């Protein structure tokens, strides 16, 4: 219920991504897409990624769209097109890939149906990993440096070359 | 004669030395210290 | 949760008092710098002018120009006073006086923080008025380049905590004040806060006089107020930030019991208003920087001291294994 | 019902960036636009992964590809922004120069 | 501690090389001093030195990249085969470059940048020879993807050049988002994203029958990412 | 008669516990670290459970003013012992841990 | 070839995982009570 | 436990209520400058470096050395990109 | 000149020396707290696993109840061949955290 | 398969993929690990578990 | 953080030392290896100082090269030095020197 | 000490403060019977709930 209701958010504001007419409307719609997001991996426990989903994806990189989006005054002329006769196209690839993808996880997992019976008392809790818990931060932050520690400098490397790309392809020196 | 270019450079980025100058410590005291303080405590 | 509504308003309708005096504060504390006396004839001792401002902004004619942005016009001012309001569910007064008591509370502050630029760049673009619009994007600019100071000063004081819950931050300095060794580090954070919220000598919004409007200038009525008060808001965050991070919260300054008589939301109360203070006194005294000076200052000063702090304070605590 | 509800959603995030793609011919931006609407539903669903497995590599790899999305966002306004410099215009009829 | 760090002393050499190049050639290009002199051809020339350095301690050290393979195995796997892919693309590499000091100097393309991600590109290639995983599969693809998008356009004042890019990175990138997809399918359907534990988990069934939809499509997707990199029909037309 | 085993009165009485209870408690955990299946350890259990409520209505008898003090300020703060450190010094004094 | 996953190179898990048993992050909680 | 978030939302509708009320009460009686972009990017950079900052800063205790040179590995190829930044003339907005 | 410099180093470095103090104090009392909780863990798995036990039992009998005259049904078949014990799946995916 | 789980423990279904990886580990005919392949990708998706307790489930609308 | 320096391929020749400490492995350095280092240091900072003189900046071109040379020659020297004492390459002189001290 | 006007207001805004702490702590201890814990963590839920039943169940 909880997630019918941010799945339908998800829905409305994606489309609005996709059909604004305004490229500034589609990127604060994309913003409410990752508030959205945000609630989803809370209710996951996942608190450190709902947290960093604002930070990166609304703080950094929505806010870089819509310095760009907002200097560039597009005109609706340059980007207009009637999306009518896209219905068809849309109809038959949004519903194989409807058929087959949305389906895929129902012969690998298979829901429990929830019986009028209260399966609630057959929780077992061990109190054992309850003694000290970890949060999301401690867990990642166990990893990241020490045994996966190569794929963090890589991805080091990654902004590196963001860095000097930006450079290179925009700079004008006054 | 690089004993005066480093003191212009001080004179002329106070910021940038003073940076240098803490981050430094900070890498110096792992890289050199810690490992005589382990050494020290295996005796 | 159905005391929770209570406790919320306890919270919000204080904190809305509290901006309307913080606005007659820096006017009284403007005024006798300036060797005149501020607002002391509306009320006694000037004390009724926060409400007659307040009651003359809603009972002011809104304008909403004739732009093709309607709505988001109306909608920037109310993104930011949300802002500027939500983040004091996570703010502890005192042992357990606290709304929220997030494990990731230090995050969720700096994600706020990150939120608030929005609003003044939708105002902006939405008035259809060049001059706001540049402004704007100046005022975005300076915000979003302070916000990575602040990010690194966030990350010495967790490297000292090992925890982002912030009463935890606070009771990890009962032995000592983590302003005292780290005190550069303080300086460096309070200009930060300085400049994170457009204040003086950072304020390029009241900067009309220097041919640069403001992103608020088309505002009236309750828009502009809006974000007046969720500047002020701020402000008092930022104090309470600082009190928070280097001064103890709500910690005695002397761990004796003649201090301990005292409770503690008095002692945050009371840092929390030598901040405030200090923001008011900053404002009397100096000159403000052009635009282009101060983002070299965030750029080229408050970055790379932050940056070095942060590897000095943890090359530090790891040699000598004093890490929590 | 839990881990079908969390896949779906991402999934539909996933569909609306192939939408946007199909949609946007004469929008390059939008399209730009829905490939981030991916990318967001593919680190959704790692993490959704990770905690249906109990396992951490889903966690390691979702930040990475934060990174990931971070820098391919960024050379690719730049690349839009060199387009829109020389050409004075995004229309998709002036980058069609390069064809057979 | 020092000596498992055999195992990756090419790699070591080529990234800190490539750092003093970045180095050498920003200080020296602004110099008024010096007049701003154009660096693309010293930098080139030290840069294909560098790659022969590279290409020499990955030779002559063949045993010792196996060096460690327990503490590495999580990170990458070398192997006679990695070995004899990262000398070919090494060689490669250094032709390509000695190639370009022409263009450098009758073009007068002064951009020393060129040289640095290009040689960043070929530290992702290497990466990408020794990958044993989908996650430093995918980092080492990306690195080497933006790259190449950076380079595609470095004639940013051409018509052709800024199409180019363009059209790399918005089919480089949609692409990119298909592989990845692929692979959290695959993780997903298996817990899994190690090759050696891929291929103990896949062994045996194939389609059995009761065949994992996920798995089966994690693999498709990931297929036609590599379709697209190695420019095969359907997925060629951005080549 | 039998204090209720809370969550209040066992933290305050943990000391104790550990200290008189420690051959079932190492039993128990041993058992369950062989086999997590929950009736093929409720033989340990049953033991940990008598040496742990022998213990807690011998303390009630001895102490049983200070046990209360202790248990109530420890419900009241939420088991947090620093905020009760008082009467856990009055309970101590009283019930030596030995 | 037969059986190619019993080749010591493909078992490189089931020879580093004891090694990095009693990391914290990977242990039975069980360990911790009785360690 | 994510118990403690559900306080934060109901401040959020009541904050947001609070606006409205505000905000309705008084309806009853072409020059695109590269820099920005530059900036837009030097944040994104910092702010991942924020990030990945965080997970280290609470794990100092577990990771001890290894992870300290690995973090400061990382700090070294990023502050490389700020040089060369710096040297670029991208931090001047003269 | 000097003198705000040795100030702010001296601070610096006391200062640092008090944080490790008052880390190890504030690490003290952590162990103190979960010492506390390892003392009392066996007496409350022991409950738990009672509780659990009567549940299954009485879900047993349910299923047996349900299942009769369903031909080939095994009452609390475990699926997995090995045997081994594993608490019944709740298909929530994370539960522990609400 | 890793090992590291969520909450800083041993990953639920660790134990099941070291069984089945050392039964493959010598194992020349992937068909003799049959079982315990099955038994990890179970505590993986739980799906024989579920689509019994579903029976149970239908049986009992069945008979209602 | 667990280490193992266990190579996939065992070493053909006699282990003198599994895993050499860093000086150990430099002060095992042959006249060979100097020359290794010599050479390679000699050639990086000639072309250095070649590359250099059409941008006019030969010198500091030859101190770039120098320190790309110093370094390779460096990894190089160590390389065949751990390699020696670990029984990866030949290693003669190595076998000789332990068999006496 | 005419510059005790400017005094007033600061005061408010710190009285203004301590109300709302206190008032939250006053209002969730009425209701809780109990000041709030800093660092509910999963034990003391769990500690919590089982305690609902040792209670009521007694
Ligand atoms: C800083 C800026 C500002 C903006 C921002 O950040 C950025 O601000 C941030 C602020 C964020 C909000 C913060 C907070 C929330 C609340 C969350 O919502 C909690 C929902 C969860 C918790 O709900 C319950 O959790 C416990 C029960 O689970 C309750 O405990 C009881 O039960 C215990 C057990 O008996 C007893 O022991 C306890 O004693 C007893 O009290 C507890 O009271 C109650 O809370 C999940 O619950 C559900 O999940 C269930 C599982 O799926 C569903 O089950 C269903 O499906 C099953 C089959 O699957 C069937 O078997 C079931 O029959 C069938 O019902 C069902 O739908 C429902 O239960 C939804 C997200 C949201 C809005 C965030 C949005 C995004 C923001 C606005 C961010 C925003 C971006
Ligand atoms: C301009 C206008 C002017 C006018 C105006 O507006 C502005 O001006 C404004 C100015 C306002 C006043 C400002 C301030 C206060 C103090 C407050 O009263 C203290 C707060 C209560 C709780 O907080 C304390 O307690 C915390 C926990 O210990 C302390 O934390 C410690 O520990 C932390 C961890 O180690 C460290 O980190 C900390 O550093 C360390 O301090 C925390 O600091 C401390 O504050 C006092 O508690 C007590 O009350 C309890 C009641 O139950 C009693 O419990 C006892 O009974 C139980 C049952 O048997 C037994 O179970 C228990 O065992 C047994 O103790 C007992 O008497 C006693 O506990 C009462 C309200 C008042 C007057 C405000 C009124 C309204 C105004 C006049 C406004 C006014 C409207
Ligand atoms: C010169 O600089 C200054 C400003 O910027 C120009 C100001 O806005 C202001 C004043 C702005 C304010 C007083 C805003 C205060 C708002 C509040 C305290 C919250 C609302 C208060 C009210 C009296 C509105 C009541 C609304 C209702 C619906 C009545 C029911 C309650 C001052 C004093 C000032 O000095
Ligand atoms: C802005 C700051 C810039 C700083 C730049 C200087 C430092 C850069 C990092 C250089 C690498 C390390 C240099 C420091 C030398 C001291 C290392 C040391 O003290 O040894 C420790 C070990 O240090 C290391 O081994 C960490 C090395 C860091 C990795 C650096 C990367 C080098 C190449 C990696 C190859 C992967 C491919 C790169 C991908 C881009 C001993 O620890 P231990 O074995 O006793 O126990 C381990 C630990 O305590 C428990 O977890
Ligand atoms: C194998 C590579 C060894 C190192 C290569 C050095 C890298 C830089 C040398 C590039 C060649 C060069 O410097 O060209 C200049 C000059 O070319 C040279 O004289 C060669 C420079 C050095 C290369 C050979 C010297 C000895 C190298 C031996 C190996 C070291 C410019 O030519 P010009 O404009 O003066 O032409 C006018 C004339 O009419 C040409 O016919
Ligand atoms: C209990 C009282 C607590 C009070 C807490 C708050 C303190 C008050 C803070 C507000 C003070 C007034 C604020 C208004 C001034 C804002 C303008 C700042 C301009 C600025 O930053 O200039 C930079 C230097 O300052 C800086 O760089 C500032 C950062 C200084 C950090 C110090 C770094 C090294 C310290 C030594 C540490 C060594 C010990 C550890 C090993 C250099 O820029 P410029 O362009 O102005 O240059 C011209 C130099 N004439
Ligand atoms: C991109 C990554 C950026 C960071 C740079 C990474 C490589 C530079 C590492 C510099 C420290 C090396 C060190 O101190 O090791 C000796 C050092 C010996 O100390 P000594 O006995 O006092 O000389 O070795 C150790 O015991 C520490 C091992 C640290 C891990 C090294 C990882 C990098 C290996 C590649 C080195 C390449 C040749 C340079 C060796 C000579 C350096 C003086
Ligand atoms: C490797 C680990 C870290 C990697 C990243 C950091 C690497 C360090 C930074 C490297 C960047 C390049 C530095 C270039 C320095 C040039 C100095 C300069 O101006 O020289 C001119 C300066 C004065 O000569 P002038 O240019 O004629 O005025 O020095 C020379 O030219 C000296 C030439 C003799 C040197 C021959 C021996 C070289 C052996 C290797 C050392």
């Amino acid at each position: 219920m909880i997630l019918s209701v941010l799945s339908s958010l998800a829905l409305v504001s994606g489309l609005m991504v996709v059909r604004a007419k305004n490229p500034v409307h589609s990127v604060l719609f994309f913003i409410l897409v990752f508030c959205d997001t945000s609630g989803l991996l809370l209710l996951l426990g996942l608190d450190f990624f709902a947290m960093i989903f604002l930070v990166v994806y609304i703080g950094a990189i929505a806010v870089l769209f819509l310095f760009v989006v907002m200097m560039f005054h597009i005109q609706i002329a340059e980007i207009h097109e009637e999306v009518l006769r896209y219905l068809p196209v849309s109809g038959i690839i949004g519903l194989i890939f409807w058929w087959e993808m949305f389906f895929i996880l129902d012969n690998e997992s298979i829901p429990l149906l929830p019986t009028q019976r209260n399966t609630t008392s057959l929780r077992y809790t061990v109190y054992a990993g309850k003694v000290r818990s970890w949060t999301n931060l401690e867990t990642l932050g166990n990893l990241l440096y020490t045994y996966y520690f190569v794929w963090f400098l890589v991805s080091s490397l990654i902004l590196l070359v963001a860095m000097i790309g930006a450079i290179v392809l925009t700079m004008h020196r006054t | 004669p690089v004993m005066e270019k480093l003191r212009m450079f001080v004179a002329q980025e106070p910021v940038v030395a003073a940076s240098c100058l803490i981050g430094g410590v900070g890498l110096f005291l792992p890289a050199v210290v810690r490992p005589i303080l382990d050494s020290l405590e295996a005796s | 949760y159905i005391a929770v509504p209570a406790e919320i308003l306890g919270i919000i309708l204080p904190l809305l008092l509290g901006v309307a005096f913080l606005v007659l504060a820096e006017r009284k504390v403007m005024a006798f710098v300036q060797r005149r006396k501020g607002p002391d004839v509306v009320g006694s001792f000037g004390l009724l002018q926060p409400l007659a401002d307040g009651l003359k902004l809603i009972l002011k004619e809104p304008i909403s120009p004739s732009s093709a942005n309607f709505f988001l016009f109306r909608m920037a001012p109310v993104a930011t006073f949300m802002l500027s309001l939500v983040a004091w569910a996570v703010v502890p007064f005192d042992y357990g006086m606290v709304l929220s008591d997030l494990n990731i509370g230090l995050l969720y502050l700096f994600a706020i923080s990150s939120l608030g630029v929005y609003g003044i760049i939708i105002a902006g673009r939405s008035s259809n008025s060049k001059y706001a619009f540049l402004g704007a994007l100046r005022s975005a600019a300076q915000m979003v380049s302070y916000e990575v100071s602040i990010g690194l000063i966030l990350i010495t004081v967790l490297i000292c905590v090992g925890s982002c819950n912030l009463s935890e931050i606070v009771m990890a300095q009962k032995q000592i004040w983590f302003g005292i060794p780290l005190f550069p580090v303080l300086v460096m954070f309070f200009i930060s806060c300085l400049a994170e919220t457009n204040r003086a000598p950072f304020d390029l919004p009241e900067a009309e006089a220097e041919l640069v409007a403001g992103y608020n200038v088309e505002y009236s009525s309750m828009g502009f107020a809006l974000f007046f008060l969720g500047e002020y808001a701020n402000m008092i965050l930022m104090s309470g930030l600082c009190t928070l991070f280097f001064l103890g919260g709500w910690l005695p300054i002397l761990d004796l019991p003649i201090f301990k008589k005292i409770p503690g939301s008095i002692w945050f109360s009371i840092k929390v208003l030598f901040f405030l203070f200090l923001y008011i006194w900053v404002r009397a005294a100096f000159p403000r920087y052009r635009y282009d000076q101060l983002m070299g200052l965030g750029w080229k000063v408050f970055l790379p001291l932050s940056l070095a702090w942060v590897v000095s304070v943890s090359g530090l605590l790891v040699t000598f294994q004093w890490l929590p | 019902m839990d881990l079908i509800k969390y896949f779906t959603f991402s999934m539909i995030i996933f569909i609306l960036g192939i939408w946007g793609i199909l949609l946007n011919r004469r929008n390059i931006l939008i399209m730009l636009m829905s490939i981030e609407l991916m990318l967001l539903a593919v680190n959704l669903n790692f993490l959704v992964f990770s905690v249906s497995l109990d396992d951490m590599m889903g966690q390691v790899f979702a930040l990475l590809v934060l990174t990931v999305a971070a820098a391919e966002s960024a050379i690719g306004l730049a690349i839009f922004v060199i387009t829109f410099r020389v050409r004075g215009t995004i229309a998709v009829e002036f980058i069609n120069s390069i064809q057979g | 501690m020092f000596n498992l760090f055999l195992a990756v002393f090419p790699e070591i050499f080529i990234i800190n090389a490539t750092f003093i190049l970045l180095i050498h050639g920003v200080v020296f290009s602004t110099s008024k001093k010096y007049d701003y002199p154009p660096l693309a051809s010293n930098v080139g020339w030290l840069g294909l030195l560098s790659v022969l350095i590279t290409l020499l301690l990955l030779a002559a050290g063949a045993p010792l990249l196996t060096i460690a393979h327990l503490f590495w195995n999580n990170l990458f796997r070398r192997d006679n085969f990695t070995y004899f892919c990262q000398i070919f693309l090494l060689l490669s590499t250094a032709g390509t470059i000695s190639m370009c000091f022409d263009f450098f100097d009758q073009e007068r393309f002064d951009a020393f940048e060129f040289i640095v991600l290009i040689l960043l590109s070929t530290c992702g290639m290497l990466f990408m020879i020794s990958a044993y995983d989908l996650i430093a599969m995918y980092l080492a693809i990306e690195l080497q993807s933006l790259c190449f998008y950076v380079i595609a356009a470095s004639k940013r004042k051409s018509e052709f050049s800024t199409e180019a890019g363009l059209k790399y990175l918005i089919l480089g990138a949609f692409s990119s988002g298909i592989l990845l997809f692929g692979c959290s399918m695959i993780y997903g359907s298996t817990g899994a994203t190690h090759f050696d534990q891929l291929a103990k988990i896949l062994t045996g069934y194939e389609i059995t029958g009761a065949r994992s939809s996920g798995i089966f499509m994690g693999i498709l997707f990931i297929a036609v990412g590599f379709l697209f990199k190695i420019t095969a029909v359907p997925f060629h037309m951005w080549a | 008669g039998n204090p209720i085993p809370t969550s209040a009165v066992l933290t305050a009485s943990a000391k104790h516990i550990g200290m008189r209870c420690m051959p079932e408690n190492v039993a128990f955990l041993k058992c369950k670290k062989n086999d997590p299946n929950p009736e093929k350890c409720l033989d340990k259990g049953r033991d940990v459970t008598r040496c742990v409520l022998g213990l807690l209505k011998d303390l009630h008898q001895k102490c049983q003013k200070e046990m209360d003090d202790y248990v109530g300020c420890m419900y009241y703060y939420t088991n947090e012992f620093d905020l009760c450190r008082k009467e856990q010094e009055a309970f101590e004094k009283v019930c030596p841990l030995k | 070839p037969y059986g190619f996953w019993t080749f010591e190179r493909h078992n490189a898990q089931l020879r580093w995982d004891p090694q990095i048993s009693q990391v914290a992050g990977r242990r039975d909680p069980y360990d911790d009570l009785l360690e | 436990m994510m118990l403690e978030f559900a306080p934060i939302f109901i401040y959020l509708v009541i904050s947001l209520l609070v606006s409205l009320i505000l905000l309705g009460v008084p309806f009853l009686f072409s020059r695109f400058d590269i820099r920005f972009y530059l900036v837009s990017i030097l944040f994104l950079i910092f702010d991942l470096e924020v990030t990945f900052f965080f997970p280290w800063a609470v794990s100092l205790n577990k990771i001890d050395l290894f992870g300290f040179w690995s973090m400061m590995a990382f700090l070294f190829i990023l502050t490389i990109g700020f040089l060369y930044e710096w040297k670029r003339g991208a931090l001047d907005w003269e | 000149a000097m003198a705000m410099f040795l100030a702010v180093s001296g601070a610096f470095a006391w200062g640092m020396y008090q944080v490790g103090q008052g880390n190890k104090i504030r690490r003290a009392l952590k162990e103190e707290k979960y010492a506390a909780r390892r003392t009392i863990l066996p007496i409350l798995q022991a409950e738990e696993d009672e509780r659990f036990v009567s549940e299954w039992k009485k879900y047993l009998e349910y299923e047996a109840d349900v299942m009769k005259d369903v031909p080939g049904w095994k009452v609390g078949e475990n699926v997995y061949n090995s045997g081994r014990w594993m608490p019944p799946a709740t298909g929530e995916l994370r539960p522990d955290v609400w | 398969a890793s090992g590291w789980g969520i909450t800083g423990n041993k990953g639920r279904c660790y134990d099941f993929w070291m069984d089945f990886s050392e039964c493959m580990s010598h194992c020349r005919e992937p068909k003799d690990c049959t079982l315990l392949r099955e038994d990890y990708l179970e505590c993986l998706h739980h799906s024989k578990e579920f689509q019994r307790r579903n029976r149970i489930y239908k049986e009992e609308q069945r008979k209602l | 953080m667990n280490t193992d320096i266990t190579a996939l391929e065992k070493a053909q020749y006699p282990v003198v030392d599994r895993n050499p400490a860093f000086t150990k492995v430099v002060g095992n350095f042959s006249t060979l290896d100097y020359l290794r280092f010599s050479t390679i240091t000699g050639i990086s900072v000639t072309v250095g100082y070649l590359s250099g003189i059409k941008p006019g900046i030969k010198g500091p071109s030859m101190v770039t090269g120098g320190l790309i040379g110093l370094m390779g020659g460096f990894m190089y020297a160590y390389q065949n030095s751990a390699g020696r004492l670990m029984g990866f390459f030949p290693n003669d002189g190595e076998v000789a020197s332990y068999q006496k001290r | 000490l005419v510059w005790l006007e400017a005094m007033l207001p600061l005061g408010i805004i710190g009285g203004m403060l301590c109300i709302m702490g206190n008032s939250q702590y006053y209002i969730h201890k009425a209701y809780h019977g109990r000041p709030k814990h800093i660092g509910h963590d999963e034990w003391d839920v769990a500690m919590e709930r089982r305690d609902k039943k040792v209670v009521e169940k007694a």
